[PDB]
């Protein structure tokens, strides 16, 4: 204030007041908090694996028994990155894999009735989420529209990763039935793994009775 | 996952922590946090938006007035907890009190 | 043609679960006898 | 983009032996529309 | 836990701690919102940078700390090493210009806290939507970015507060979306209301009339279905195909649109033009084809111009 | 040409994710109902991933 003569003793934030010419300094700080999965990435980058392990050694061996039993469990995750594993900073997505396209068609069915595989509507459930939370970047962040919007995005990667985990996602209000997911697809009554192993059918082939 | 793999790998307790943060607007510490509250920085710990407010905003606060009464706007300097503001306006929250919008000069 | 039928090449359930699986953000690599990288999907 | 035909599809799936021709028939009843 | 009432106790509590006062408050923030707007204007003059380029420095420091890099014309620039020598830059102008960065500050800090307290208007909006195509926070965030997008145009000068200022932009974000993202194919700025208006008269003759009557839309039924007796199959299982290639497609509209234009233009523009964009770019009509004639000299003209443009003696 | 003995899951990096894709999906555009072929940048591109 003033070019030097007062200066705020207190941790706070800056008011300017027009009227009666004084500063206001409420408390608080630069408080560097974080929601969602924007602060877990920085949490897997910042961590020494090789210390985790080394200090998961000593709360293992050293405090007595019935406590050690979840240091064991957790160490056996560490030290799983740290053999020929990766970093844990990828445990989060910021780049979204989209499938090709033929492996979840849409189809034209009976002249004007199309069939869709649910994956694609998961898909643009998420271009949707995320192209209006670039805009709403653009056009002024208020943060609570911003938090709400991050969060529209969680569940919509959720719900094209593995519905069912948090209550699945409907098509319209006339199939309540869940969209099929990318997890769906990898088990299941036929899936990918199974399917093959489970038999299909068979070009050059017959029955009759004998 | 059955096994919590970053709340296994992250420290909190692998289960509520985490739900609790991701999918909410709750927050955790991330770095140096230096102002008050019942302790100093809480360097990897958890806390609501209630608790996030009073370390963002600050501990503002609104007392209504009747189209009528006045009592210590003049004291538009300084208050106290518990003070009074008018017949029926008491003030726990403990600052500065101010002078929001007039009637009567 | 008059020949004899060959067999893959590489078969349709490999590539798929593989690029299936790469929808979901898993790095699936198909190695060679001592660990080396091998392009499944023929150029 | 990519056609098909309906009619077709049925009758390989009442040949596939999975329902008698009723159920399929019923299923391409609500296939027409509500 | 389940995200129905945490958006809700997430509005209702800042709109509870800042329900604004219908006057004294409400045209309080938007002042200030106008102070910044032309504080900004004239920082933009004094030191010779974009407005929307100072806004956004404000918006970045009331904030705290953000990376939301986007500007129109500008799309990037350096920014937690930049906006502070931005910062300082406007430390060194004095007394007199100053006041315009204090102002500004002031303004825009109170444009959020104007949203974030007329959010409970938007709650109240979109539930008159519900059943309309998208989900209820798609309807709320698309109304949350029309009450934004009021926020740049509101004029407190004309005495008409912003709860009924902002309902229309609301509304029209809102009816915006429903028209694009409710089903796969970006369906027509038109059918909306006339899918809408033949299901309100079908619930107004199956009142009563119990008869289902004589005189480009339906809904996706998706590839994995169980059929028969609820079953393991997959409906996508029993679809075989017609035809890889699809030909006559490129092949033919290359010819099909080439040769349009060659006797296209060798009759009079004023002629063959009146057709091909009537029944060819957007609608159709011939009640209203005519540019200014008669509704029978353009029938006249028209058939006329096709017959010498069929076949030439 | 080479024999594949050994089969590896990883964890993928994001800047792995970006090197198998050819392109970004940039708009919520499958079709159009009017002509049956791939919208602007769309989920169905033939750029991005070939030729219908």
């Amino acid at each position: 204030a003033d070019g030097g003569k007062v200066k705020s003793d207190v941790y706070g934030r800056v008011e300017v007041d027009l009227v009666r010419n004084v500063v206001r300094v409420v408390e608080s700080y630069d408080i560097d908090a974080r929601m969602g999965a924007e602060a877990i990435q920085q949490l897997l980058k910042e961590l020494d694996l090789e210390a985790l392990e080394k200090e998961l050694l000593e709360e293992m061996k050293h405090p007595s028994r019935a406590r050690r039993a979840k240091a064991r469990k957790r160490l056996e995750v560490v030290r799983a990155f740290l053999d020929s594993g990766n970093r844990p900073e990828w445990m989060i997505l910021e780049a979204v894999p989209v499938l090709p396209p033929d492996l979840r068609p849409m189809v034209q069915v009976d002249g004007g009735r199309f069939a869709t595989s649910d994956l694609n509507d998961l898909y643009r459930r998420l271009i949707n989420r995320n192209n209006r939370l670039k805009k709403l970047l653009a056009q002024g962040a208020p943060e609570i529209i911003i938090r709400n919007e991050k969060r529209m995005l969680q569940e919509a990667v959720d719900a094209l990763l593995d519905n069912g985990r948090r209550g699945a996602p409907v098509t319209n209000p006339g199939s309540d039935r869940p969209l099929r997911s990318l997890t769906d697809i990898l088990s299941g009554k036929q899936g990918r793994f199974r399917q093959n192993l489970l038999g299909k059918r068979v070009d050059y082939s017959g029955r009759s009775v004998i | 996952d059955v096994p919590s793999k970053i709340g296994t790998l992250l420290d909190l307790s692998a289960t509520e922590l985490e739900q609790v943060l991701y999918f909410s607007k709750y927050i955790v510490l991330d770095p140096k946090g230096a102002i008050l509250n019942g302790v100093p920085v809480e360097k990897r710990q958890l806390l609501t938006d209630e608790e996030y407010r009073e370390l963002r905003y600050g501990k503002q606060e609104t007392y209504p007035l009747p189209p009528g009464v006045d009592a210590l706007v003049k004291d538009g300097e300084e208050v106290v907890k518990g003070q009074e503001l008018a017949p029926g306006v008491v003030s726990r929250l403990d600052g500065v009190a101010l002078y929001r919008f007039p009637r009567r000069v | 043609k008059g020949e004899d039928v060959p067999e893959p090449s590489v078969p349709e359930s490999f590539r798929v679960l593989v690029k299936e699986l790469q929808a979901l953000a898993l790095d699936v690599q198909t190695l060679d006898e001592k660990d080396n990288p091998v392009d499944i999907f023929e150029g | 983009m990519r056609t098909v035909s309906v009619e077709a599809i049925v009758e390989a799936l009442v040949a596939e032996g999975a329902l008698r021709p009723e159920e399929i028939a019923d299923f391409v009843e609500r296939i027409t529309t509500l | 836990k389940i995200s129905t009432s945490d958006p809700v106790r997430q509005y209702l509590h800042e709109i509870g701690q800042v329900p604004l006062l219908t006057l004294e408050e409400e045209v309080e923030l938007a002042r200030k919102v106008e102070e910044g707007m032309e504080a900004i204007k004239k920082l933009s003059e004094i030191t010779g940078l974009d407005p929307d380029l100072i806004r956004e420095v404000v918006r970045a420091k009331i904030l705290g700390s953000a990376r939301v890099r986007h500007i129109p014309g500008l799309k990037e620039t350096l920014d937690p090493k930049t906006v502070e020598e931005i910062d300082q830059k406007l430390k060194s102008l004095p007394k007199e210009h100053k006041r315009y960065l204090h102002i500004a500050r002031e303004g825009e800090a109170a444009r959020q806290h104007l949203i974030e307290a007329n959010l409970r208007l938007v709650v109240s909006i979109a539930k008159k939507y519900t059943g309309r195509g998208l989900s209820f926070l798609d309807l709320i965030q698309e109304g949350n970015q029309g009450l934004i997008r009021a926020v740049e145009k509101f004029e407190y000068k004309r005495r008409f507060k912003f709860s009924t200022y902002a309902t229309w932009w609301i509304r029209q974000a809102i009816n915006r979306a429903i028209a694009d993202q409710a089903r796969t194919i970006r369906i027509p700025v038109h059918m909306v209301e006339t899918i809408n208006k033949l299901s309100r008269t079908a619930r107004q003759l199956q009142q009563e009339l119990g008869r289902e009557p004589t005189y480009i839309a339906q809904e996706p039924v998706s590839l994995e279905t169980p059929i028969g007796d609820e079953k393991d199959s997959f409906y996508g299982d029993f679809i075989p195909d017609e035809h890889l290639p699809s030909p006559v497609d490129a092949a033919t509209q290359s010819l099909l649109s080439e040769e349009l234009e060659k006797a296209l233009s060798k009759l009079s523009e004023r002629e063959a033009m009146v057709l091909k964009l009537r029944k060819g770019l957007i609608d159709g009509e011939e009640v209203g084809a005519f540019f200014g004639v008669t509704r029978e000299r353009i029938r006249q003209i028209e058939n006329k111009a096709l017959r010498k443009l069929k076949y030439h003696e | 040409k080479k024999e594949v003995r050994k089969v590896r899951i990883a964890l993928a990096s994001p800047e792995k994710i970006r090197s198998w894709s050819y392109g970004e999906v940039e708009k919520p555009e499958t079709i159009n109902y009017r002509t049956l072929k791939p919208e602007r940048d769309g989920l169905f591109d033939e750029r991005i991933f070939g030729p219908i």
